[PDB]
């Protein structure tokens, strides 16, 4: 959804939500992938390779 | 795929699927009870009063 009131000097925050289709929480849980330090990779990551 | 499902149409549909194209995995319990949740994207007719 598009916050228009600043439109064209606007910012925005779009979601990306992922679920399993089929399981629930007790059959199938998340976790984070940890770097090469050990430390949670809590977001997106960005390689630059790539 | 595998069940016997309820053949379920939108009747009122204007241009797009008339039953369900996603055959998502349904939900068995031991009483044989079934449970499927399939999306879809409906195109409904609806008559727009412009008045
Ligand atoms: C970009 O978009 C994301 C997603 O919309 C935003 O992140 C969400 O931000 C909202 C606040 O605007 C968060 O909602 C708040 O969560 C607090 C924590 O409780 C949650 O987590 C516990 C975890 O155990 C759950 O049990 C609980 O049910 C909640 O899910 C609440 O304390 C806050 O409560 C306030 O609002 C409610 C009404 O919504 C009132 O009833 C309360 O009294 C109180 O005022 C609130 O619900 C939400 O959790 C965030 N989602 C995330 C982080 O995944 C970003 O902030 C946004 N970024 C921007 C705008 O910069």
């Amino acid at each position: 959804a598009v916050e228009v009131t600043y439109f064209p000097f606007d910012w925005q925050n779009c979601s990306l939500i992922f679920r399993s289709q089929t399981y629930n929480a007790e059959e199938v849980e998340f976790t984070f992938a940890v770097d090469n330090d050990g430390k949670t990779i809590n977001k997106i990551d960005i390689d630059t390779e790539a | 795929e595998k069940i016997w499902r309820p053949d379920l149409v939108l009747y009122n549909n204007a241009d797009g699927d008339f039953a369900i194209v996603k055959f998502t995995k349904v939900l068995l319990q031991y009483t044989g009870h079934i449970t499927w949740t399939p999306p879809a994207i409906f195109k409904s007719y609806c008559e727009i009063i412009v008045t």
